[PDB]
RNA sequence: CGCGACCUCAGAUCAGACGUGGCGACCCGCUGAAUUUAAGCAUAUUAGUCAGCGGAGGAGAAGAAACUAACCAGGAUUCCCUCAGUAACGGCGAGUGAACAGGGAAGAGCCCAGCGCCGAAUCCCCGCCCCGCGGCGGGGCGCGGGACAUGUGGCGUACGGAAGACCCGCUCCCCGGCGCCGCUCGUGGGGGGCCCAAGUCCUUCUGAUCGAGGCCCAGCCCGUGGACGGUGUGAGGCCGGUAGCGGCCCCCGGCGCGCCGGGCCCGGGUCUUCCCGGAGUCGGGUUGCUUGGGAAUGCAGCCCAAAGCGGGUGGUAAACUCCAUCUAAGGCUAAAUACCGGCACGAGACCGAUAGUCAACAAGUACCGUAAGGGAAAGUUGAAAAGAACUUUGAAGAGAGAGUUCAAGAGGGCGUGAAACCGUUAAGAGGUAAACGGGUGGGGUCCGCGCAGUCCGCCCGGAGGAUUCAACCCGGCGGCGGGUCCGGCCGUGUCGGCGGCCCGGCGGAUCUUUCCCGCGCGGGGGACCGUCCCCCGACCGGCGACCGGCCGCCGCCGGGCGCAUUUCCA
RNA sequence: UACCCACCCGACCCGUCUUGAAACACGGACCAAGGAGUCUAACACGUGCGCGAGUCGGGGGCUCGCACGAAAGCCGCCGUGGCGCAAUGAAGGUGAAGGCCGGCGCGCUCGCCGGCCGAGGUGGGAUCCCGAGGCCUCUCCAGUCCGCCGAGGGCGCACCACCGGCCCGUCUCGCCCGCCGCGCCGGGGAGGUGGAGCACGAGCGCACGUGUUAGGACCCGAAAGAUGGUGAACUAUGCCUGGG
RNA sequence: GCGAAAGACUAAUCGAACCAUCUAGUAGCUGGUUCCCUCCGAAGUUUCCCUCAGGAUAGCUGGCGCUCUCGCACACGCAGU
RNA sequence: CCCGGCUCGCUGGCGUGAGCCGGGCGUGGAAUGGAGUGCCUAGUGGGCCACUUUUGGUAAGCAGAACUGGCGCUGCGGGAUG
RNA sequence: CUGGAGCGUCGGGCCCAUACCCGGCCGUCGCCGGCAGUCGAGAGUGGACGGGAGCGGCGGGGGCGGCGCGCGCGCGCGCCCGCCCCCGGAGCCCCGCGGACGCUACGCCGCGACGAGUAGGAGGGCCGCUGCGGUGAGCCUUGAAGCCUAGGGCGCGGGCCCGGGUGGAGCCGCCGCAGGUGCAGAUCUUGGUGGUAGUAGCAAAUAUUCAAACGAGAACUUUGAAGGCCGAAGUGGAGAAGGG
RNA sequence: ACAAAGCAUCGCGAAGGCCCGCGGCGGGUGUUGACGCGAUGUGAUUUCUGCCCAGUGCUCUGAAUGUCAAAGUGAAGAAAU
RNA sequence: CAUGAAUGGAUGAACGAGAUUCCCACUGUCCCUACCUACUAUCCAGCGAAACCACAGCCAAGGGAACGGGCUUGGCGGAAUCAGCGGGGAAAGAAGACCCUGUUGAGCUUGACUCUAGUCUGGCACGGUGAAGAGACAUGUUUUUUCACUGACCCGGUGAGG
RNA sequence: CCUCACGAUCCUUCUGACCUUUUGGGUUUUAAGCAGGAGGUGUCAGAAAAGUUACCACAGGGAUAACUGGCUUGUGGCGGC
RNA sequence: GAUUGUUCACCCACUAAUAGGGAACGUGAGCUGGGUUUAGACCGUCGUGAGACAGGUUAGUUUUACCCUACUGAUGAUGUG
């Protein structure tokens, strides 16, 4: 029963809530038996990155998230043999490896390959045995380090490049910018019928010569 | 609290707040929203206008991020960038502008609202309005547009 | 009319295995209502929910795109925040109601068939020996079987692969044992066992204290221990315990070197020659349930029933037409995720015996019902039974004495022992049922008194008696306030130092890549502004923010003052 | 004052529904203990507090075996995101500024170029500012200090009333257009009208109250409906086998 | 189900058994609804409703305020006149 | 109220009219009282009686209106009782 | 009740409501209320300071008067000249130099007005119940909770404090937080107990009596004797099912 | 009241009549065959059983130029149609 | 009003714990009651309930929710009880079975609304082989009508025996 | 001549704009919008709806009958001028 | 007294007369149960039907006093040493 001015308020409690009710209490317990698991994985892998093997960067899919860049899931294929990095060695020195990434662009594949080339440099590769041969780095960059990466492996920073100021010509100065924008989308618009115009106008040069 | 609450100084008093002509039954009108067309008229038709029947066109599996469009009015503009890009300026005598990049703040529009400060610029932004256009023209000044 | 292969198919208490049932909180298939809502009701809603049924696991299911998208594009699944109570559904009403992107937890990927290549390169069960045996295996040897050509094994599976040619670079892992070395995070992994500080010190209560004062610093001692429980009250010290990278003894787990037995000739990049995908499926028609999915989301039954630059998807049917994006009809998979059952624990602003589970007890018991099922009531003597010997009356139950007890005015359903109600004792009343409100009076039980209650407190005057001062100075201490802001410390506003500025940093889409480091970008320096810190000088708020001197006053102590003073008492 | 008794006056038994209850209306022998407006979510307004065009809060993360901890603290996470910062249209979409002055197009209430001011005006407006004149002051006059009263005059918040103005939708009517294209292209004007609009802001979060709902929903109360089950030991028949 | 038929009988139950669950089913309808003091204080009327034992909206009520006025020798405004 | 002056795409032989700006002037019948305005909002939505007016009915402690007043919501003095 | 205690028309006098008047107290509302240290009762200014001077003054309405006059200006003393001085003291009815006992500043105080109430709202509750964070150098075996009291009192009241008693182990005050928080009632639930009442009742099938035994105790057991009934379609002698 | 003997109609030759069942090529009548089974009406005997096929039924080797769907076929279209 | 033919009409011996009427016989049914018996009740020893109960219990009249026990005014009132008694407590027993309301139900009905199992009919599928022949359209297709066949399928029998 | 002669949502149809959407582009159909009319709810602010219960049930109602009692007294009876 | 469930009615007969009424239309824990007014049945009419009928007809449980009062009897009671 209604009573002057309220809001027309549809809440869903009809079908059977009390029953399916799900309580938090697990909420800082949980926060505790997944702390252990964070920790008890770094120490189980001493020498490795904490976060996890090496994402490649990315950008997100619709207009609205255009300009942010993301950790991806994997290093595309085509991305590797540019590096020259083995599809199923990588998978082994912390290269999370995405074989389903269609690259369209140089843009986004060279920016994605020299994390590829810079993670070579800063890698260092225990070798294979104690006394082992080549590509595992030297003794010396061994005693240095021990040292999980906390937190994910170079982080991808959304970083922009400033334009310093300008000298306004006297030709964008000119450009009406809320003329030519209508003007772009009133020939998305019609290039459609346009072009039927002119099949047309083409079929009466043709039927006028017969 | 329950300290605080009407329902202890209703102690001792019968009907307890709700009257004893008309006792509180359980549910007298309805149950929820029910009766719009019927008997709750008055309401509905006084107080949600507008509430009863179809209008408009339907768009099936509609996605909002199509369609993203924040705006910027110019009057605040001069804050998406620090304020000093702007004491380095009115200044400087040679005709700085600064580029303020809309699209850096999280905006694809610029909306010509309110006073614009008498100063050179640079806006790229995705949208234009055209009262935006001429105050930042008239200003002196360009629009450059950004994909 | 015989014998022999194979294909079908029987029988065995044949050799060896395996399945059923239970539990059921969470999980997976199916089945599937009606109360209810809509103020009626049939659609809707309740609700793919209850019940029914099947099946599991320690998690299950899902899972490596016939995906999302329209972007400068993302990249298995599951969960959380979000999207959003939104797009859509709906007698467009009641009501219902997702996803995509983004952030995060976690993060792992892989196999077949086919097409082909390889002398079936394979697997199973027997029989002898070698090791191993409380998760039955490895090693060898056998014309010992059998499966398999209607198709086993190695490479290989779409991310491409094989095969070749030549380009480059050089080769340890796996398993069965046999040992041995480091006991390997709650700060020695799991479990068990046994162990590790300090008062029963003085006095005093008391039935007994663990209480109250006291005891070389809140008393003594210990304190990495002061949680809790026990103990005849209220205890860190009496007892168990507690703390502690405390000790010791077994067992188990797990990881690390050696020996042995076996398995294994396993790469990487370039040019060419071929090689390819899962059919009664997709798709269409239709009917039924389902979603929110709409000219049909998903699922089905029936009918039709494919293709190979094909097929699906691209959220309003359709044609034409371009683009995008995947690869169905076969399969495996840890992690975050769920747990009102079970084992084992821990805790609580919870209940405290009509509460809390039905159940604090011989409780799912007694008991009811033919049965399906239903289903209670009921905790407390004392500290210790020290639970009443004995004498006596009585057929005996019950008493009277006695005794035990701190208490039997705690006596075996015994703490406390309310009200209703009843018994008797005391007091007062009593023909309009009682009870009641106002007003007094009479009587009582006590209570305050008085064996005058004359209540006190100043000041003063008088008469008695007694000790030392006040007043005054002098010595010391300690304050107060004051100003000269006097001398110094302190901080507010301002100015100067551009002095901290690099011996002050942080911030900034400020500026320079003249720089430096790393790969146009990132990091670092250098320029700039805003802000915060040092030197000194000046003005001013001289501010409870002080310190030193000077002063004025006060107070206390100690001296001096002996009595027309100054106090005490009556 | 409370125990008993006495008297004079008053005085019908409470709860409830009810126009009306002492009612020949119903519940009520008595006494104990139990016993009824709750929590969650969602709005709304009021109020308190933090911050303020922002402000969070969640989920995560970083910090413990918790004793107190399943607390507290911290995190470009702090904005991915919500709410707010902007509306209006069914939608394609557009999107909050005007004034003034000078100059130039014929000032044509039209179009363009340089400068100034910037949220318009009217009426009330708490109200601050300025204040003529007074009012004394022991003398006549002189005169600077201090206020009281203060006619009259000014700025004028908040808010209210009104007139203007701008954004979007729609209409009407009419003019000039710009030209990366050609105008079944796009762009401007004047007048009216639809709008939950702008016209120098007020939100966010956290508490508490009140109210309305959805929830079992203030407590107790149906006749029913549905799903699964257990019964022919009574009785209703049929059958089988015995007895009278 | 069974009925030589009465809606009879079906374990004290029959115009449709008993048991548990869905279930705290729904109720515009009865019944109840727990401490004091202080201040304010109603309605039974309006329109609409498958409305007539109920709601919706009007009123009437309270709470919270705010905007001002000036008994501070110096008031406009309103009114069951 | 009274003057002065601007504006108009309406109205018209001119003027109308309205709108603006600018000045010039105060208690306009009696009696009373501080007024204005915004938010939330409970209960109620069976009513009954009397003077007067009045509709059905023969009449009613009947049915139905008006106007005010009560009773409900409220005791006290009076009407013996109510 | 009858030249009235009857009916008309009239006198005086008297009687009484919670109404009206005066007074007391309690609360509520109002006072742009007073009080965080100040003069001042139709208030109708106060103070520098200079020049000049003095019995001058401000020679204005039967107004009856308000704004100006007769407690002083200048004055006594120091001696025409000086002063006209300081509260660490004028001695105070105004004291502006320092402020109550009073001033929990949500405290205290002075004026007025007013106080019916269901349904309902709001406020205040040193009203009460249980639990937590604080705090009370709280209380307690020299006796806590509870219970009981013709014991003394406080509050308008919710309730509260004391006195005694029994009881045998814990408990409350204040500042905050949290509720499953207050009962007369629901044919309420559970338990208990009355009045009814020592009442209804112990009446279906004809029947008992004497003596003895046993025994604390005999109408009721047992034995003997007598009278009786069931009367073999049994109240007799054996079985089924059921019971155990 | 029911039942009842009796009287009477009615369906049916078994891929049948009536009937059960959730389902089977399942079951009852049926260890049956028209003197049988199933479905009704009246109610011994005696004496009778009259008119009405317009209505609603039922039924009939009955015309189905009335209508009438799925598929099916035909036509236009580019295709849904 | 409003009988009547198997919704059976008319009759009717025997029969009936079936419904009426009359007569004979009989009688305490009655005029009109009386006494007798047994068991009770009654009193006693023993043992001992329950329904019910606001408070309760003498009347007239008045008013009043329009029939009081209580209230107003009168009348009056004397402890504690026993056997009876049925005037009163609108006595108890049962949230009236009648009636009306409810947007509460059930049982049954049909010309209510909406559906359903079942059944009739068509289509499609399993569904084949061979034979003739015909129409319609076209200048092969379609519709196919009819008669055969036996391999699916179906029923029948037996100890699957010619 | 004035005071009555009429109708929401949803749905359907018709009409209007070289309208908008038809969703990865483009062209045609088709569909969805926008703006006006119509198809109708007579219970006329707008449910899609027949009975019976003497076998009955429940929630209630003295708000609503069938007794008594009151008020009234037409009618009935009794009596006057 | 005859008839009638009857109130009411009508007659026979007697008489002095066969007046009229109230007391919850006196009087069901006083009776009876004939009539109304459950469930069984039967006809007529009505209804397609379930069923309806102030149209007839037959069969159909009539509880409780011990409480207070009243009343009837029965003991008593305070007073009168
Ligand atoms: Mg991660
Ligand atoms: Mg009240
Ligand atoms: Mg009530
Ligand atoms: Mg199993
Ligand atoms: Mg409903
Ligand atoms: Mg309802
Ligand atoms: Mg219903
Ligand atoms: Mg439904
Ligand atoms: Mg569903
Ligand atoms: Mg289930
Ligand atoms: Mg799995
Ligand atoms: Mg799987
Ligand atoms: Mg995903
Ligand atoms: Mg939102
Ligand atoms: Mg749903
Ligand atoms: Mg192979
Ligand atoms: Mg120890
Ligand atoms: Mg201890
Ligand atoms: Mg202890
Ligand atoms: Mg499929
Ligand atoms: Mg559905
Ligand atoms: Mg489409
Ligand atoms: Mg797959
Ligand atoms: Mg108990
Ligand atoms: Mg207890
Ligand atoms: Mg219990
Ligand atoms: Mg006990
Ligand atoms: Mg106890
Ligand atoms: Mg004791
Ligand atoms: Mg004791
Ligand atoms: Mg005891
Ligand atoms: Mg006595
Ligand atoms: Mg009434
Ligand atoms: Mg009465
Ligand atoms: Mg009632
Ligand atoms: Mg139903
Ligand atoms: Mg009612
Ligand atoms: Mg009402
Ligand atoms: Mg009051
Ligand atoms: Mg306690
Ligand atoms: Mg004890
Ligand atoms: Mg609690
Ligand atoms: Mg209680
Ligand atoms: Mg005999
Ligand atoms: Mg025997
Ligand atoms: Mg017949
Ligand atoms: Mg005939
Ligand atoms: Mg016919
Ligand atoms: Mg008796
Ligand atoms: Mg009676
Ligand atoms: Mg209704
Ligand atoms: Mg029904
Ligand atoms: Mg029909
Ligand atoms: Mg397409
Ligand atoms: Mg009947
Ligand atoms: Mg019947
Ligand atoms: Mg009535
Ligand atoms: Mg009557
Ligand atoms: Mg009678
Ligand atoms: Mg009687
Ligand atoms: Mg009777
Ligand atoms: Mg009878
Ligand atoms: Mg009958
Ligand atoms: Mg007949
Ligand atoms: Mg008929």
């Amino acid at each position: 029963a209604p009573s002057r001015n309220g809001m027309i308020l549809k809440p869903h409690f009809h079908k059977d809530w009390q029953r399916r009710v799900a309580t938090w209490f697990n909420q800082p317990a949980r926060k505790i038996r997944r702390r252990k698991a964070r920790q008890a994985k770094a120490r189980r892998i001493a020498p490795r990155p904490a976060s996890g093997p090496l994402r490649p960067v990315v950008r997100c899919p619709t207009v609205r998230y255009h300009t942010k860049v993301r950790a991806g899931r994997g290093f595309s294929l085509e991305e590797l043999r540019v590096a020259g990095i083995h599809k199923k060695v990588a998978r082994t020195i912390g290269i999370s490896v995405d074989p389903r990434r269609r690259n369209k662009c140089t843009e986004s594949l060279q920016a994605n390959v020299q994390r590829l080339k810079e993670y070579r440099s800063k890698l260092i590769l225990f070798p294979r045995k104690p006394s082992a041969p080549k590509k595992g780095d030297s003794s010396a960059e061994e005693l240095k380090l021990a040292t999980q990466l906390t937190g994910p492996v170079m982080p991808i920073r959304n970083v922009y490049k400033r334009e310093k100021a300008r000298v306004i010509t006297d030709e964008e100065k000119n450009f009406k910018a809320f003329a030519s924008l209508r003007m772009a989308r009133a020939n998305a618009r019609l290039f459609g019928i346009r072009a039927k115009r002119a099949k047309e106008a083409a079929e009466q040069d043709v039927e006028k010569k017969k | 609290p329950s300290r605080l609450r009407k329902t202890r100084k209703l102690r001792g008093h019968v009907s307890h707040g709700h009257g004893r002509i008309g006792k509180h039954r359980k549910h007298p009108g309805g149950r929820g929203n029910a009766g719009g067309m019927h008997h709750h008229r008055i309401n509905f038709d006084k107080y949600h206008p507008g509430y009863f029947g179809k209008v408009g066109m339907r768009h099936y599996h509609l996605k909002r991020n199509q369609s993203f469009c924040p705006t910027v009015n110019l009057d605040k503009l001069w804050t998406l960038v620090s304020e000093q890009t702007r004491i380095n300026a009115a200044k400087n005598k040679t005709g700085a502008a600064p580029i303020i990049d809309v699209v850096r703040s999280g905006y694809y529009k610029v909306l010509g609202k309110g006073k614009l400060p008498k100063q050179p610029v640079i806006v790229k932004a995705k949208f234009f309005s055209r009262r935006a256009e001429e105050k930042i023209k008239g200003v002196g000044g360009a629009c450059v547009l950004v994909a």
